[PDB]
RNA sequence: AUCCUUAUGCACGGGAAAUACGCAUAUCAGUGAGGAUUCGUCCGAGAUUGUGUUUUUGCUGGUUGAAAUAAUUAUAA
């Protein structure tokens, strides 16, 4: 899912190489990052800052909300992690849509 | 020719450093002796004499005082 | 300025097949052979009498 | 404006400031200075003359002291913009149809230093004439 | 500023000073007079006055201000995007869209998530285009005609073309195919596989294969 | 700060397993040339992204492997690879650390 | 097109050139008979449809599934043919292998509709997923109708200049994309607008594309304004084209192509000469300026008869029925016009014949005779056309002529290269790049890959062409860095087809090296596989398929490798060798340990490049010394090292010695040369004659710093006017004192044979 | 005398990166910069500012439509 976007771009700027880099290393190493990701869950209270572009649609604008590619591992594990357990416990009832 | 070889070489600072290196006397009290009068610092370290005799030449070339002018 | 020589290149057994800068690494394939190893192996030799 | 960027008092300012500078590019304007058009131009032109320092350079002219070069440039306008390297007029092409000068605003820093940039380029290359990157066709043409 | 304080020599008229390129009195006062007698802010002024409060600064209070001091370090922020917009990069090659799957990205990752464990203990493509196809057709006919004995002869194509048309025109030629080879009996398996009956035909296929 | 004085220059040339590596990650790869060409009369290969529909494959794989729709991984660059900065090296290094402070906790 | 879209017959009519003649496809298109270009609304299918088509393929899908269940099958994707894209989702991506995964995954619709928020760049496609769902829509249709929607490809190009790029069909040909030059120079240390402008390109090479019918009269109803020092009209101004325009006629190509021309019709008059009754022919000398001067013409080749000539009336260079008794003419001349036109001015027929009547009816255009015959050619439909008054046996030569002509001239070959280079247009040949030199620097990155010569796999040996018989074959395929070699050993009965050889060595031989990358396991499975003759390279791809991640490079390095059946006992175990046998050779044993494997190759191939230019010498090298022994299982005559220098620095004096003596070049040369010797020359790269004399063509007149006087016409004037460059190109070849006076010293040579009847 | 531990310098070799490496008549900094935490406390070294280079720094090699054959004097009239 994070990948999603890069797999287009030929040409990647230096965050979007960075991001990459951190993903390659999660494919190279997953048990060192799911352990990095089981210890931001448990620990980590403090986050660094979040820098945001706003997008524009002409009609309405913001957010866009960027977060430091190494948080943004943990939040999408935790994310998919989270659907995955809810959808199997049906937790979000039928009409949520 | 214009800017003689042996003058930019003379003017290129390490080399300006050897010049002086040549002139300072290598000996154990001696080198030592000029570094205590100096007030700069006797030993330094870890250094091996010729180590010494170079932080000589770098004093004396950063300083702009030789050793004539000490003693 | 030109006080000394203009240094060659550093061959290796690596290094062996891309220096085309000397000549015979191809044309003369084992003298070549016994020129990148013995200079690789005089620049070892220099360091051993370095220590030495 | 009229603090950074000297203001040329004379035709003499203007001649001599166009022929001293070789290195540089002379780029030397004309305006009422009371004109909306013109200040625009001129609040532009302090940004862009600290970025274009290195290189290139702007001149404050107003038309009021100086009625010289308008007989000679043909200058009415409610503003006009002059580029002179080695002490010669470089023509700029827009798609406005005036290649000499340029009468139009530019909104955009990163742009006017594109196409002072881009003189710049023709200039050492001697062209007398240089293809501006951007149109202008559709934007003022006045 | 050097020829800005020069002043002047007189003039030298500057329009040939360069060489600058270009690319009845009654009267006129009658005419003048003719187009005469037929042609016949507020926030600022508290900038005025408040212009005017300023008179309380002495000279002595002037010459001492806290000239720049930028508080929003827009010159560091500025100097570390630049250094971020500066250059970019050229993508790997694992970003061409080819993606495998993920069966073989997660069973082949997972075994080695096993194996640090235990040290520590057609795709999205789009449809093949005709042209491409008939240039398999033509190869594919080529090495079927080279030689017509050969079983991998019509089972490559078979197969291949196979992926191509999908289709029992295909699976046609390949029923050809095993007319001329049958000899051997792979190409009628993948003859009776590239077949979808569960007796009608297929048990046909068996019977003329044993 | 002033912008440079716009004066072309050759640039030298250099080249060198060390140069070229760190210049192989820049320059573009053999199979993004191929990707960047694309066939005159045939539609080229094009991949539509869950984010997109707008990458082409150009003519990057061969067209009996267009047909097959194998597509391929060919010649894989590991010069090109992408890689982490040194701030990311040193955090990640931090949360290995740390991570193995817990698996020892 | 989302909105209703007419194409009028003004641009529908497609011409072709022939060697037959000239034909055109007109229009015609009035009324019920129109062509639309077809909107979206034709091909996307509405949801109630999309969804009533969705429960019943589930309900089938459901259906064929319990009765897969019923006699124990998996469902077969072409038994569930018919509908594989119909359903939401569709019954594709059930049957997609990472079903299980993306099962794994959900949450996904409100995942990707929620993440606007985190990204930036806006793809509105959120509303679904490529994976989970399909392709949601099918425009492979749209494409094919909107081809066929505009009077075909050829329709298509004819608004295009494609036809001057001068290609007989569009076969391998390929672009080079906007983002792929704009990618390709995007990495460099450049102002912004040094990127803007350079990125201003792409449009560019889009504007010279279409320009035939970009720019046109009919469109821009304007100004016109001609190219300077060239045949272009330029309707209304286009700053892209125009630069364009100018950078493909760099440097007078204009004139090079009218002078070009005109030099190839006298070359070929002579050799006309009798066979035409022809007294002179003579290229007159004519301004500079008149090749692009469109206002006046005259008469390029002037044509001088020995007796009267019978020519008919003005026709075409393909007619058919030509009386030529009409009119007598002493005098002849031809004329080359020559025209750059657009989509609408494309018939180069209509054009040639107007003009050639008025050229030589009224104004100022001069011309030596009434009767003549007026050549044209349309430079971006590269079309050609010949009008005037013909006479009996000139037509068909002519019609041969032009033929060669526009199938190979230098000037209008520079002129298509340049056009190539100027669309990024090039002939397909191989996408992996080929071993040359330089590639050869490197061929070990540590990444392992084969060597394939597949030239030994048909043997057959005569003596004295009384006795022609098979021997059996092989296939030499080695990995140098491991230096095994795997050969295999193809028996004579195997050819008993006898149909096709040439066809089924190249599969069998492929055969071969599939089965053998595929025998190897995952860790000496080879990278790349060099082909040494370029042919393997579409028998293997074929056999490649299997596995993507190889990749095929054929070498224009020739390699001696096909001499490897040399060897002696290497071509004895062939020989002594039945049925076909896969047999493991190590070629590198010795100085295997002794030396690195780069050196290893580069002397093998020194070895083995002598053996192949000459056998005998080689072999009286190595079976030279009595000293030295041949083992069995070293199969090489292992040498000390020292001895191993000389005896390679003998092979490379007898490279240069029978290299030198046979093609007789002294062995001087440098050291790239000799590289390039001993191993490839890039296939031994030479420029062809057409090659050099374009690139005289193309080469600007090195030193840019005689007269000759000349009558001109201005507008309404005429003016004598001194001329410059050249005009000086003249034929004059059989003709007048020259040639006929230096034959008159072989005549005494006729007399040795005298005989009557 | 042999062996071993730390640091430094010298270098053979093997790699990785240069989106990083620096500099400062600048400010502050173990007299605590800068961060973590289980809330009890723990780690202890640079941080701020400005600025140079940074799809690179110094040299080489090959290929190439980038380009680059001396002077002198002899007939019988």
């Amino acid at each position: 899912d994070l990948k999603d976007v890069y797999a287009s771009k030929v040409r990647l700027n230096a965050s979007e190489r960075e991001e990459l880099a951190l993903i390659e290393e999660a494919y190279d190493n997953p048990h060192d990052t799911l352990n990095r990701i089981k210890k931001y869950l448990l620990t980590q209270r403090v986050f660094k800052p979040v820098d945001i572009t706003m997008m524009e649609n002409y009609q309405n604008i913001s957010p866009v909300y960027s977060v430091d590619p190494l948080e943004k591992i943990t939040d999408a594990y935790l994310d998919q992690y989270l659907w995955y357990e809810a959808d199997q416990r049906k937790l979000f009832p039928n009409w949520i849509k | 020719q214009n800017e003689s070889t042996a003058d930019i070489l003379k003017q290129l600072p390490h080399e300006r450093l050897q010049a002086v290196l040549e002139k300072i006397p290598e000996e154990d009290l001696e080198v030592r002796r000029l570094l205590s009068i100096l007030k700069k610092p006797e030993v330094v370290e870890n250094e091996d004499v010729q180590q010494r005799r170079i932080r000589l030449a770098e004093i004396l070339m950063v300083d702009e005082i030789d050793l004539e002018n000490i003693n | 300025l030109g006080l000394l020589p203009k240094p060659e290149p550093k061959v290796k057994l690596s290094n062996m097949m891309s220096v085309f800068e000397n000549d015979q690494n191809i044309t003369d394939p084992t003298a070549w052979e016994k020129v990148v190893k013995d200079q690789v192996d005089l620049r070892k030799r220099k360091h051993l009498e370095e220590n030495e | 404006a009229s603090v950074l960027l000297p203001q040329l008092r004379t035709g003499w300012h203007v001649d001599q400031a166009i022929v001293t500078e070789t290195k540089r590019l002379v780029v030397i304007r004309f305006g009422r200075k009371n004109d909306r058009q013109c200040m625009i131009m001129d609040e532009l032109l302090s940004s862009i003359a600290e970025r274009v320092r290195n290189f290139a350079v702007i001149y404050l002219c107003d038309i009021d002291e100086v009625s010289d070069f308008d007989e000679m440039y043909e200058l009415t306008d409610p503003m006009t913009v002059m580029f002179f390297y080695h002490n010669k007029h470089m023509m700029c092409d827009f798609g406005t149809g005036n290649n000499n000068k340029l009468n139009f605003i530019v909104d955009d820093k990163q742009e006017m230093i594109d196409i002072l940039e881009t003189i710049f380029r023709g200039a050492r290359k001697n062209k007398g004439l240089v293809v501006s990157p951007y149109d202008y066709n559709h934007k003022r043409v006045s | 500023p050097s020829f800005l304080d020069q002043e002047p020599p007189a003039g030298y008229v500057p329009g040939i000073g360069r060489g600058a390129t270009g690319f009845d009195d009654e009267a006129a006062n009658v005419f003048k007079t003719l187009e005469l007698k037929l042609a016949q802010s507020n926030v600022k002024r508290q900038f005025a006055d408040l212009k005017e409060s300023l008179a309380a600064v002495t000279e002595s209070e002037w010459m001492d201000i806290p000239d720049a001091t930028d508080f929003t370090r827009r010159n560091k922020r500025n100097r570390i995007q630049e250094q971020l917009n500066r250059k970019t990069y050229a993508a790997p090659d694992s970003l061409i869209p080819g993606n495998v799957d993920l069966n073989k990205l997660t069973e082949e990752r997972e075994k080695l998530l096993q194996s640090q464990i235990d040290e520590n203990l057609v795709n999205s493509l789009s449809d093949a285009t005709l042209e491409d196809l008939q240039k398999m057709r033509t190869i594919l006919k080529s090495y079927r005609k080279a030689d017509p004995t050969n079983p991998q002869g019509w089972i490559a194509s078979a197969r291949l073309e196979e992926k191509a048309r999908k289709f029992s025109v295909a699976k046609k030629i390949i029923e050809n195919g095993c007319q001329e080879c049958p000899r051997s009996s792979d190409i009628w398996l993948e003859n009776i596989r590239l077949h979808e009956s569960d007796v009608h035909y297929c048990k046909t296929l068996v019977a003329t294969a044993i | 700060k002033a912008l440079p004085i716009p004066e072309d220059q050759p640039k030298k040339k250099r080249a060198g397993r060390k140069f070229r590596k760190y210049k192989e990650k820049f320059r573009l790869s053999h199979v993004r040339q191929l990707q960047n060409r694309m066939e005159f009369g045939k539609q080229e290969q094009t991949v539509l992204d869950s984010y997109g529909e707008e990458v082409g494959l150009g003519m990057s794989n061969t067209s009996l492997q267009q047909a097959v729709g194998a597509t391929s991984g060919s010649r894989r660059s590991a010069g090109n690879q992408a890689k982490l900065t040194k701030v990311m090296k040193h955090r990640i290094s931090e949360a290995n650390q740390q991570a193995d402070e817990f698996l020892i906790s | 097109s989302a909105s209703h879209i007419l194409i009028p017959a003004s641009d529908l009519s497609w011409s072709k050139q022939t060697d037959t003649g000239i034909t055109h496809f007109r229009a015609g298109m009035t009324h019920e008979d129109e062509k639309l270009i077809p909107t979206i609304f034709r091909y996307i299918t509405t949801w109630e449809n999309e969804f009533l088509d969705s429960q019943r393929v589930w309900a089938e899908y459901a259906t064929k599934r319990q009765e897969a269940i019923q006699q124990n099958r998996r469902l077969a994707f072409e038994e569930l043919e018919g509908s594989w894209d119909r359903g939401i989702p569709r019954i594709s991506t059930l049957f997609q292998r990472d079903r299980h995964t993306l099962a794994y995954d959900r949450g996904h619709r409100i995942r990707r509709e929620f993440k606007q928020y985190s990204l930036e760049r806006n793809s509105p496609f959120w509303w679904t997923n490529s994976h989970h769902d399909g392709k949601l829509w099918n425009l492979n249709a749209y494409r094919t109708d909107v081809i066929q929607a505009l009077g075909g490809i050829e329709t298509i190009l004819e608004h295009t200049l494609f036809k001057g790029t001068g290609f007989n069909s569009w076969e391998g040909l390929f672009w080079e994309k906007a983002s792929g030059f704009e990618d390709s120079m995007q990495f460099k240390k450049l102002t912004h607008a040094q990127r803007t402008g350079l990125s201003q390109i792409p449009n560019r090479r889009f504007t010279l594309w279409w320009s035939p019918t970009i720019n046109r009269a009919n469109v821009y109803v304007g100004f016109l304004v001609q190219l300077d020092l060239t045949g272009i009209f330029l309707h209304g101004k286009i700053p892209t084209l125009k630069i364009s325009l100018i950078q493909i006629f760099r440097a007078h190509l204009w004139q090079k192509i009218h002078e070009s021309i005109v030099f190839d019709i006298c070359q070929i008059l002579d050799g006309e000469l009798d066979v035409l009754q022809i007294e002179s022919v003579t290229k007159e000398t004519v301004h500079p300026r008149k090749s692009y001067k469109m206002n006046s013409s005259a008469a390029d080749i002037t044509m001088e008869s020995v007796h009267e000539w019978e020519v008919s009336k003005p026709s075409l260079l393909h007619e058919t029925n030509d009386s030529f008794k009409g009119l007598i003419t002493n005098k002849m001349w031809f004329d080359v016009q020559l025209r750059y036109g657009d989509y609408d001015s494309h018939d180069i027929s209509r054009y040639v014949r107007a003009k050639f009547l008025d050229y030589t009816t009224d104004n100022v255009s001069m011309y030596p005779s009434p009767t003549g015959v007026m050549i044209g050619i349309d430079l971006a439909y590269n079309m050609y056309d010949a009008y005037g008054n013909w006479f009996n046996g000139l037509k068909p030569l002519i019609q041969n002529s032009m033929r060669t002509i526009m199938k190979a001239n230098p000037a209008l070959y520079v002129l298509r290269e340049r056009i190539r280079k100027g669309l990024q247009i090039y002939q397909s040949s191989v996408q992996e790049p080929f071993l040359n030199s330089s590639n050869y620097a490197e061929l070990f990155n540590n990444d392992i890959k084969l060597f394939v010569d597949d030239t030994n796999v048909y043997r057959v040996t005569v003596h004295k062409n009384v006795a022609t018989k098979a021997i059996n074959g092989c296939i030499f395929t080695l990995n140098p860095k491991t230096g095994h070699l795997f050969l295999k050993i193809i028996h004579t009965s195997v050819w008993a087809g006898q149909k096709r050889l040439s066809q089924l060595a190249k599969w069998k031989t492929a055969e071969e090296v599939s089965a053998l990358v595929r025998s190897l396991p995952k860790e000496e499975q080879p990278k790349q596989i060099i082909v040494t003759r370029k042919a393997m390279l579409d028998p293997l791809e074929v056999h490649m398929l299997d596995f993507p991640n190889i990749a095929i490079r054929p070498t224009e390095l020739r390699l001696p490798f096909s001499a490897a059946m040399s060897i002696d006992k290497l071509s004895d175990v062939v020989m002594k060798a039945t049925e076909p046998q896969m047999v493991l050779f190590n070629i590198y044993d010795d100085w295997l340990d002794r030396i690195s494997s780069y050196t290893a190759f580069s002397r093998l191939t020194l070895l083995l490049r002598a053996l192949k230019t000459n056998e005998e010498s080689a072999k009286m090298i190595l079976l030279s010394d009595p000293t030295i022994t041949i083992k069995s299982y070293h199969l090489w005559p292992s040498f000390t090292d020292e001895q191993w220098i000389t005896i390679e620095s003998q092979m490379r004096d007898l490279i240069l010695t029978e290299y030198g003596r046979k093609y007789n070049v002294n062995i001087s040369a440098l050291t790239q040369t000799e590289i390039k010797d001993i191993i490839l020359g890039q296939n031994i790269k030479a420029p062809s004659v057409k090659r050099q004399k374009m690139a005289e063509l193309e080469a600007a007149r090195s030193e840019k710093q005689m007269k000759t006087k000349t009558i001109n016409a201005q507008g309404e004037e005429i003016v004598v006017v001194a001329s410059a460059d050249y005009e000086s190109q003249t034929f004059s070849s059989k003709n007048e004192w020259r040639k006929s006076a230096i034959a008159n010293t072989l005549l005494y040579l006729r007399l040795k044979n005298i005989y009557v009847s």
